[PDB]
């Protein structure tokens, strides 16, 4: 059977800037059981119908996964902009697939702050769709070169969410799985 | 040095348009999160608009559809195009750079006034000392537009005890302010008191002698 | 939507004092908080970001603390250049760039009751169609003061405006002017015009008045 258990129920998720991609192929999947689950706060499909998912046949299936803030989940959708969509994980305008998300405060928040999850704050240009940038070069916000040294106008490009369980929901961590279909 | 220099502020009628500019030195506008923040007279700070290095733009709900932020990388300059302006848009406008949403570099501000009023010099009325040992007298500088008005007493020789109050905007769209001075009551018979009012926008200069109301 | 509040709105302190301003978030925001200092007519100045990180170039007597919903700006030993308004700001907020409403820190001094003066409208202004009655509260502390206009002992609401000076450089007091505006016809319908002032330095409210048409 298709290995959705090891994507959705994985112990640790990736940082959004270093989002993970799992290829799903040569297996049988009951997509309807996912849709029927009450655990997901977001289940939005684009170019397909969730109910008629099981009937369909796909060339290739990709499952991308990462963690972001609740207030940023609306950026994981075609045609959206924002620090996440622009500089971390970009869906194409012609996306065919589903975006699945759920609150993971009990898993990914920690008293005192969990700082393992990061996002890219600084990038000169927007990401192309399904582009993944994992560089950690110092970002040059002025005309003087940084030469690997953080300082004025010389910024480390990644920032930590630092999730705390007392956060308001928009600041809480959400686990996201993006199913994209070649179809 | 590092600085943001704003220009373009001025007077506009409601419904009108105005374009602000912010010329940067010491940072690259196109590779930064650049914002406009405004402050209406006597009020707090209100963020207006931001432009990202990658080009995305966002606006406060209060200006969406009317304002557009932009930049010219060749001139290293940030712009705010304001259309269909309203009186509530009257404010000092700042441009600013943010790092992780903290604004560390700010411009000096440029003032934007949105009003249907026309330029008009003030009427100056005496605030006459009471007939009934310190006495107060003054000048009421009423119904002028636009700000500012300057007031002196006895051509600058009288400074101690003077209070010139902030102007207030009246329901009519015109400004009014008062300037008062306290003096020894014994000096009301011996010393002349003249308030000198200057309103440069209308090229109005007024000298008003203030004396006790006769009886 | 998360609401940022600041307590107290107004604070009086002396040089050398320890000052703590608080900023509150209706929901948990971890350490997503910055603090700014602003002086009148100047751009804000970034003091603190990430709740506790001191901005470079900012004196060490400024420190920030807190995480979640309760945040504090502390000035360990107040200096003369610290009298200003202080704003907190929620970082990475939705909607963006939510500011707190500000805390104004002014110079503490002993209570000083105001000197109250009332001015009738000038004959010149009455020639035209309106009457401005002015009440002056001079050199008082603290800033909190109440002015109640009365016309033949009918309490007046909606036809007056106030303005206040910034606290004086020599004696740290305030002055306040209130203006009651009436049409000439309404002015002539009544006799007794009175300004009733309430202030901490006054044991009971003080009233200054005049009778229309009397020397
Ligand atoms: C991930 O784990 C959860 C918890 O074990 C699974 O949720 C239950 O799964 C069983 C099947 O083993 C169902 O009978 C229950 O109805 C599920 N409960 C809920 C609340 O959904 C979940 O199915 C697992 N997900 C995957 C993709 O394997």
């Amino acid at each position: 059977l298709c290995p959705f258990g090891e994507v959705f129920n994985a112990t640790r998720f990736a940082s959004v800037y270093a989002w993970n991609r799992k290829r799903i192929s040569n297996c049988v999947a009951d997509y309807s059981v996912l849709y029927n689950s009450a655990s997901f706060s977001t289940f939005k499909c684009y170019g397909v119908s969730p109910t008629k998912l099981n009937d369909l046949c796909f060339t290739n299936v990709y499952a991308d996964s990462f963690v972001i803030r609740g207030d940023e989940v609306r950026q994981i959708a075609p045609g959206q902009t924002g620090k996440i969509a622009d500089y971390n994980y970009k869906l194409p305008d012609d996306f065919t697939g589903c975006v699945i998300a759920w609150n993971s405060n009990n898993l990914d928040s920690k008293v005192g702050g969990n700082y393992n999850y990061l996002y890219r704050l600084f990038r000169k240009s927007n990401l192309k769709p399904f582009e993944r940038d994992i560089s950690t070069e110092i970002y040059q916000a002025g005309s003087t070169p940084c030469n690997g040294v953080e300082g004025f106008n010389c910024y480390f490009p990644l920032q930590s969410y630092g999730f705390q369980p007392t956060n308001g929901v928009g600041y809480q961590p959400y686990r996201v799985v993006v199913l994209s279909f070649e179809l | 040095q590092v600085q943001l220099v704003e220009s373009g502020g001025g007077l506009v009628q409601p419904g009108g348009s105005l374009r602000l500019s912010c010329a940067a030195s010491g940072l690259t506008v196109s590779s930064n999160y650049m914002s406009w923040v405004r402050q209406a007279p006597g009020k707090g700070l209100e963020w207006v608009s931001v432009i990202y290095s990658g080009g995305s733009t966002y606006y406060a709900d209060s200006v969406k559809g009317r304002f557009t932020i932009s930049r010219d990388d060749s001139k290293n300059t940030l712009y705010l195009q304001m259309n269909s302006l309203r009186a509530e848009d009257t404010a000092v406008y700042y441009c600013a750079r943010d790092v992780a949403d903290a604004f560390d570099i700010w411009g000096q501000g440029t003032m934007v006034t949105v009003s249907s009023a026309s330029t008009k010099g003030p009427s100056v009325f005496p605030l006459a000392p009471s007939s009934k040992g310190t006495a107060a007298l003054g000048c009421l500088v009423k119904d002028y537009f636009p700000e500012p008005v300057t007031v002196s007493w006895n051509s600058g020789a009288l400074t101690s005890g003077v209070h010139t109050f902030p102007a207030v905007l009246q329901s009519s769209g015109l400004y009014s302010l008062s300037s008062v001075v306290t003096v020894p009551s014994s000096s009301l018979g011996t010393q002349t008191y003249i308030c000198n009012v200057n309103h440069k926008p209308s090229n109005t200069k007024v000298d008003k002698k203030v004396e006790p109301k006769s009886c | 939507d998360i609401v940022m509040t600041q307590s107290p709105s107004f604070l009086s302190a002396s040089v050398g004092d320890r000052v703590t301003i608080t900023c509150r978030a209706s929901q948990g925001i971890s350490s997503y908080l910055a603090w700014y200092q602003q002086k009148p007519g100047k751009a804000p100045k970034l003091l603190i970001y990430a709740a506790s990180t001191l901005q470079s170039g900012v004196p060490s007597r400024f420190s920030g603390s807190g995480s979640g919903t309760e945040f504090t700006l502390t000035i360990s030993s107040l200096q003369p250049e610290d009298f200003a308004t202080y704003y907190c700001q929620q970082l990475n907020s939705y909607p963006p760039f939510t500011f707190g409403p500000g805390t104004k820190v002014d110079i503490k001094r002993t209570v000083a009751a105001p000197s109250v003066f009332i001015f009738p409208p000038s004959d010149e202004q009455l020639k035209s169609g309106t009457a401005s009655v002015v009440c002056l509260l001079n050199n008082f502390y603290p800033r909190e003061a109440k002015v109640q206009w009365k016309v033949d002992n009918a309490l007046q609401s909606g036809n007056s405006q106030e303005s206040v000076t910034e606290q004086d450089s020599k004696d740290s007091t305030y002055s306040l002017s209130s203006t009651l505006t009436l049409s000439k016809a309404d002015y002539e319908k009544h006799k007794v015009y009175a300004c009733e002032v309430t202030h901490q330095g006054l044991r009971s409210p003080v009233t200054k008045s005049f009778n229309r048409g009397e020397c």
